[PDB]
């Protein structure tokens, strides 16, 4: 296709590269929304991380002071 | 291999922005480029996201276990900072290119 | 990162842990009847598996049982999420012990400076 | 007022910024003219030969000539034994040669020494 | 790759961007005018006419060069010696 | 081929940041001379450009009703 | 490039010199049109405060601190044109400018692959060697005894003459040759 | 020779050099592909100080 | 014999032939960016059948396929590693290359030499492959050195432009350099193992030495 | 400030000339006298050739060249895994332990 030059006025787009350029957005929308629907634990993790202050003396093995 | 890609990408997609505005490669002297040149646009916007970690995108692979290896491990402070900082600076310079090559008005000649 | 990093440098290095030579307790120091961790694969099935050394944990069964599951439904990437659940959540038991190594023996540190404390003052009073 | 610009050796001044450029004696305009005067004489001979069309070959020129001959021929004729030179030459033409035969004897006799010593790790080197 | 210049498109060009400058009227505005004599503009006027011109083509005129440009004529035949454009 | 450049009269300042920048000169006592040279910027095709958020935000609407759609395909699938 | 330097420049010339690089590098500085436009407006106003000066030594000591402001607040990385000296596209197509004595020296075969061009070569060449003699005598006759004080030359005098020293002006490389 | 002017119709354009004018003893150092000494924005004194 | 060998040497090889056709009509004609074009889709897919290989089995191999000379006790051969990295980074680099010849087939359009861009671009390509699949010192310092003249030779593509000349020379400075910190690697390796083969260095090498390394870490 | 006569003469001067000079370097149309002396098709001549020949001959060369000094190309051994069947031998490698299996 032939693509007139023009002067101080926007240039002469085609069908054929807004819609390429919107479907290729559009498909990496969806891959994003897509990817993180079905697995989100790569982003917001899978398990949970222990908090080591609820851990009892007794199951770390940790006696008394006095003994 | 993920940089590969869309470094590549990202060099193509800038070069022919210099190629359509006469052999110009001055973020200055671009503008309008969002809707003057679609397709580049889009492409270089997917590279950039890509490039930042964006949560699925091809970068996202690579870097976000690079930076969680970083975290989790038996590192250098300053090292870890600095790595940190330079993700943060990544960040900065993608939106730097995008915002002085497309969004705005024209800067380039009539 | 954490916490911990500012108590032992802008505080008591003394009662929190050392990494590089931890742990400086007895492993019965506390524990009246402890058991030995328990190893499901053997050194000749991590051989012949080909792990890599790194791999060749107490979680190397899962992985082991991860790759042929991903040997055998090779076209299909995406049938082993059962196995490599199975080998992430070992792998997590793991590092949850390790957090239980560091913290019981942060604890037992800082019982031993309770106690040096206490006598000290004894010894002085 | 603004910070100054101080100019080095690989950073000179600029000409917007030197004080001479804004002290124009009437003898600085004569010279000034004199320098062009020069510069046009030595333009139109060059010209002249440039534009010759009878002219095949190279337009010769006394200055690079007299550049190629003072940096090659000239040097040794005009060369005396003064103390600055002596003292350079030796330096930079003797001690290097020194420096480094300390630093590979020293290397090499700690490296004797060891193998005397029968300390030195040895295995597998069998190429040399 | 871009379309080359001629004579009438340089001259046109020029015109235009002379006729967009303010303190030029257009409707006594012609090729041969000249910035000073009959336009009644000073140097500095000229310097920023040589200054649009130079944004309106993409490439600079050294300023040994620009000072002597004092008619949209001369901008033109200056422009299509230096671009080549002998048409 | 043989482009004709368009009409001169046609460039104004008005509804355009060159006529605050103009205001603000005229308060001050000044004047700007190349305001329509620089007004062919702001005028037709490049009147209005998106904001950095939405350009990262280009093929959203379609990508999200892509997304739901096909969640839907799936949820339809698995329960039958 | 294309006219002769002078033995120096005038104080109205420093001036513009300057006028322009300021405006130049603002333009650096402030990317965006209008709010160029606004400085600059600001810029030739201070311009204008200072235009009408009669003490040349005031003049020139406000040219001098306005050097210095430039020099300090310069933009590190002012915009230059493609082929400008300092570009990106500078000196890009130089190894690609070929002489026509080099296209002289061509084989029978090529220059026959070429016959119409090289039929009016070769009336260029003798228009060349008939006005040499004649371009010689008028810069002989016009020069001053003392010799050339300017780089200038003069035009053709004479009806049938041609400017003395315009052969590789005339014919030198086109700007994209290849 | 980067200092040198570049506007200027120099008889060797890309040495910067006119023919029959003398040649500086360094020449062969100063051209345009090695060792440059022109001003910079900022003073060489201050880039030493902020690099080291 | 294993499809595996035969379709990497395979892919090496046709990436080297456009080069052989350098000196032909198709050379002097303006197909020729097309015709290596071409070739490297060839060659893509030529690689990513051995991938496919690679992901389904994880099958690795060494190729000696030819002895070039023996130091007494030192044999040099060539020699090619088909390993994880190798097998995974030639697709990706067939096929970014490939993306980057079309690019240039439109953006090279007005450059006289096209043709020899194309041809210096494939030579590159070649260049860098050496230095992937190179199982030896040797021959991974070839293909180091040939990436490092090939990139000399396109920086300075305008021989006109003395930036351009700048930017190559120092680009070559700084790679030698690095070249220094690899030959010294080369040499402590040699003396200290008898070998220049990925092989017997690990595993002569159970604790390598800080010379060795810090040189391998310069050159990188 | 401008022009001198002299220079506005010999500028006009040399751009005729010039101009005249780029007019003479246009071509005609029979200029380059030159001496006497289906898309599918070009792909599968360039296929079986470019592609087919270097196959044939690297794999000649490998089998029966390479593949006939000792070393020259060795193969990683193939992963074993617990529960599998050696086909060399057709023997069982047995399946692991119970797991001490959680949730
Ligand atoms: C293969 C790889 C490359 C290999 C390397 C190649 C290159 C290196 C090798 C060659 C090195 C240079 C050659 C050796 C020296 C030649 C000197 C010579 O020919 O002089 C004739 C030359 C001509 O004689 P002249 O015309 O009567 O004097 C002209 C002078 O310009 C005017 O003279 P002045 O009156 O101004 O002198 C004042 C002053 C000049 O000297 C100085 O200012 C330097 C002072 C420090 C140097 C001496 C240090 C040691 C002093 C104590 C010595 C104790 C000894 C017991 O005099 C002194 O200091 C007194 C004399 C000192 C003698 C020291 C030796 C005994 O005289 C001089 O150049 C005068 C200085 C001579 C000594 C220079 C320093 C030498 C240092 C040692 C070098 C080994
Ligand atoms: C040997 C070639 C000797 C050529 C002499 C000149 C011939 C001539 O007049 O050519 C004009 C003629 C047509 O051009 P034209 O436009 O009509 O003429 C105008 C200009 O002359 C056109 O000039 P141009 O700018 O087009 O220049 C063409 C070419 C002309 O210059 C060259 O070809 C220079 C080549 C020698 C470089 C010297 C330093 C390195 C020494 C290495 C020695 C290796 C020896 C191997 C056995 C050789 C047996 C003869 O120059 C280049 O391509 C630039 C230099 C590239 C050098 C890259 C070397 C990297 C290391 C390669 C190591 C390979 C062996 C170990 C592999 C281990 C792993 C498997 O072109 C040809 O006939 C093609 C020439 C060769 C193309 C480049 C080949 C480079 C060496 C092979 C690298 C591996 C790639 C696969 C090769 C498969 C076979
Ligand atoms: C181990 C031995 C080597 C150690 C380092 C020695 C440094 C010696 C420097 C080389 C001498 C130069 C001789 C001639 C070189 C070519 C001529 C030249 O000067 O080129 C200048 C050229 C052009 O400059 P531009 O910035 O492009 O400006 C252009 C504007 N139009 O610039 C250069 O290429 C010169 C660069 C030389 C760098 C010198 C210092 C290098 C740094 C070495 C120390 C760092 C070591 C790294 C540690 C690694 C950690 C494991
Ligand atoms: C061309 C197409 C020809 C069409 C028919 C194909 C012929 C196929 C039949 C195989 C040919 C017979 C054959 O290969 O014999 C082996 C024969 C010699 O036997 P060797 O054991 O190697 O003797 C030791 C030499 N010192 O080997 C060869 O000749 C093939 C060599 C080709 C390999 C690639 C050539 C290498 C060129 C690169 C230059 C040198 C690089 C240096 C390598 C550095 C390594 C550290
Ligand atoms: C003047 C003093 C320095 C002299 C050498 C440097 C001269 C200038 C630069 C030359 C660059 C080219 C040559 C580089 C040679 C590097 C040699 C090397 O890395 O040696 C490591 C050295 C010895 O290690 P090794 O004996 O193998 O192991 C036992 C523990 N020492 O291990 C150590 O030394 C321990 C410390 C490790 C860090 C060394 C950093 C070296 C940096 C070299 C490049 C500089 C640029
Ligand atoms: P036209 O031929 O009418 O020109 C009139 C002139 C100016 C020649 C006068 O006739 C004249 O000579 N007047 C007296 C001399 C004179 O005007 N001197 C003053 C010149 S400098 C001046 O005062 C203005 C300087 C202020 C602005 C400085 C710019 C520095 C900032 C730049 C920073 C870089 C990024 C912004």
């Amino acid at each position: 296709v032939h693509i007139e030059p023009r002067y101080r006025q926007f240039p002469q787009l085609t069908r054929s590269q807004l819609i390429q350029a919107e479907f290729f957005s559009a498909t990496m929308w969806f891959w994003i929304l897509w990817r993180f629907w079905h697995d989100s634990d790569a982003v917001l993790g899978h398990f949970p991380y222990p908090d080591p202050s609820q851990w009892t003396d007794e199951e770390l093995g940790i006696l008394p002071d006095d003994e | 291999c993920m940089h590969a890609f869309f470094k590549a990408m990202l060099f193509m997609c800038s070069g022919s922005i210099i190629h359509s505005l006469n052999d110009e490669q001055d973020i200055r002297k671009m503008g309008g480029l969002y809707k003057a040149m679609p397709f580049t646009t889009t492409a270089l916007i997917i590279g950039s996201l890509a490039l930042t970690g964006m949560p699925y995108l091809t970068g996202f692979y690579s870097k976000d276990l690079i930076i969680e290896a970083v975290n989790m491990s038996y590192t250098n402070a300053w090292a870890l900072l600095m790595t940190l900082i330079a993700t943060s600076l990544t960040a900065a310079y993608s939106t730097r290119i995008i915002f002085f090559a497309f969004l705005g008005k024209p800067r380039f000649p009539p | 990162m954490g916490a911990h990093l500012a108590r032992r440098y802008l505080g008591d290095a003394s009662k929190e842990p050392d990494p590089l030579r931890m742990p400086t307790f007895p492993p019965d120091y506390g524990f009246p009847e402890r058991k030995e961790r328990e190893m499901v694969a053997t050194q000749q099935e991590m051989n012949d598996a080909q792990l890599m050394l790194q791999q060749r944990d107490y979680c190397a069964h899962y992985l082991i049982q991860l790759l042929k599951c991903k040997r055998d439904s090779f076209p299909n990437f995406l049938a082993c999420k059962h196995e490599q659940h199975d080998w992430d959540y070992c792998e997590h038991l793991d590092y949850v012990k390790r957090m239980k190594e560091f913290e019981r023996e942060r604890r037992l540190l800082q019982r031993k400076k309770r106690r040096e404390q206490r006598e000290a003052e004894m010894a002085r009073g | 007022s603004f910070p100054k610009y101080k100019p080095s050796r690989l950073a000179t001044l600029p000409a917007t910024l030197d004080p001479a450029e804004y002290d124009i004696s009437p003898e600085t305009r004569k010279a000034q003219a004199e320098r062009l005067a020069i510069r046009s004489r030595l333009k139109r001979e060059y010209l002249l030969q440039y534009n010759d069309p009878n002219r095949l070959g190279v337009i010769e020129d006394p200055a690079l000539i007299r550049w190629t001959y003072a940096r090659s021929a000239n040097i040794y004729p005009n060369f005396r034994p003064t103390p600055k030179t002596s003292l350079l030459g030796a330096l930079f033409g003797i001690g290097p040669l020194f420096f480094w035969y300390y630093v590979f004897k020293t290397d090499r006799d700690k490296k004797e020494k060891l193998i005397q010593e029968g300390k030195l790790d040895q295995t597998f080197n069998i190429s040399y | 790759d871009a379309p080359p210049l001629t004579l009438e498109a340089i001259k046109d060009r020029v015109l235009y961007v002379l006729k967009l400058y303010d303190k030029i009227d257009p409707e006594k505005l012609s090729v041969n005018s000249h910035f000073m004599k009959d336009l009644g503009l000073d140097s500095l006027d000229q310097v920023e006419i040589i200054m649009a011109m130079e944004d309106e083509f993409g490439f600079e005129i050294p300023d040994i060069d620009a000072e002597k440009l004092m008619c949209p004529q001369e901008i033109v035949d200056y422009i299509a010696d230096k671009k080549d454009v002998y048409e | 081929s043989k482009m004709e450049l368009p009409d001169y009269k046609q460039w104004k300042i008005e509804g355009t940041p060159l006529e605050t920048v103009q205001e603000k000169l005229a308060a001050r006592g000044l004047r700007d001379p190349w305001g329509r040279n620089e007004a062919w910027r702001y005028s037709g095709g490049f009147a209005n450009n998106v904001s950095f958020v939405g350009a990262l935000l280009k093929g959203f609407k379609w990508g999200f009703a892509a997304f739901v759609v096909a969640v839907g395909a799936e949820y339809y699938l698995e329960s039958q | 490039a294309f006219s002769a330097p002078a033995a120096y420049l005038t104080h109205q010339q420093k001036v513009l010199r300057l006028y322009k690089r300021a405006l130049r590098h603002l333009e650096s500085w402030c990317v965006h049109r209008d709010k160029y436009r606004y400085f600059a407006c600001l810029m030739r106003a201070r311009f204008d405060e200072h235009k009408n000066e009669k003490d040349m030594v005031k003049a020139t000591q406000l040219l001098r601190q306005a050097e210095e402001e430039f020099w300090y607040g310069q933009h590190p990385q002012p915009y230059i044109f493609p082929e400008s000296p300092g570009g990106t596209s500078y000196e890009r197509y130089e190894c690609y400018k070929v002489p026509e004595w080099c296209l002289d020296d061509w084989h029978p075969s090529e220059k026959a692959m070429y016959p119409d061009y090289f039929a009016k070569r070769e009336q260029w060449k003798r228009l060349r060697r008939e006005s040499w003699e004649r371009e010689v005598k008028q810069l002989q006759e016009e020069t001053p005894p003392g010799g050339p004080r300017t780089e200038a030359l003069p035009p053709a005098r004479k009806e049938g003459d041609l400017p003395p020293l315009w052969w590789h002006i005339v014919t030198r490389p086109r700007e994209r040759p290849m | 020779q980067q200092e040198r002017d570049p506007w200027y119709d120099w008889d060797h354009p890309d040495l910067r050099l006119n023919w029959g004018e003398p040649i500086h003893w360094d020449l062969d150092m100063y051209i345009r592909n090695r060792v440059d000494t022109s001003p910079t924005p900022v003073s060489w004194n201050t880039m030493c100080k902020h690099l080291f | 014999m294993n499809p595996f060998a035969s379709l990497t040497l395979t892919t090496l090889t046709i990436l080297t032939i456009p080069i052989m056709m350098s000196n032909s009509n198709i050379y002097k004609t303006n197909l020729y960016p097309n015709y290596v074009k071409t070739t490297v889709s060839y060659a893509f897919t030529l690689s990513l059948v051995p991938l496919l290989m690679f992901m389904h089995t994880g099958q690795e191999m060494i190729i000696s396929n030819w002895h070039w000379m023996t130091l007494q006790t030192v044999e040099l051969s060539l020699s090619f590693k088909m390993d994880y990295f190798s097998v995974m980074f030639i697709p990706v680099a067939l096929f970014v290359t490939w993306s980057i010849m079309e690019f240039s087939m439109w953006y090279m359009h007005s450059d006289p030499f096209i043709n020899r861009f194309f041809k210096y671009l494939l030579l590159f390509l070649i260049t860098m492959m050496i230095l992937v699949t190179a199982n030896n010192l040797f021959q991974l310092f070839i293909g180091w050195e040939g990436v490092g003249i090939m990139s000399f030779l396109l920086i300075g593509w305008w021989h006109g432009r003395t930036d351009a000349n700048t930017a190559a020379l120092q680009a070559i400075l700084y790679n030698r350099i690095g070249d220094i910190g690899f030959v010294l690697s080369m040499a402590w390796f040699l003396t200290h193992s008898n070998a220049w083969d990925l092989q017997q260095i690990f595993m002569l090498n159970n604790e390598c030495p800080n010379m060795p390394l810090i040189g391998l870490l310069l050159a990188a | 400030s401008g022009y001198t006569p002299d220079e506005k003469l010999r500028l006009q001067q040399l751009r005729e000339l010039r101009r005249r000079w780029l007019k003479d370097q246009e071509l005609s149309p029979r200029e380059p006298v030159l001496p006497p002396r289906y898309k599918t098709y070009r792909h599968s001549i360039f296929a079986v050739t470019h592609v087919l020949i270097p196959v044939w001959i690297i794999h000649y060369y490998l089998k029966y060249h390479v593949t006939a000094k000792p070393y020259t190309v060795v193969e990683r051994k193939p992963r074993i895994f617990p529960g599998d069947t050696i086909l060399e031998t057709g023997e069982v490698i047995p399946l692991m332990k119970e797991f001490p299996d959680q949730h």
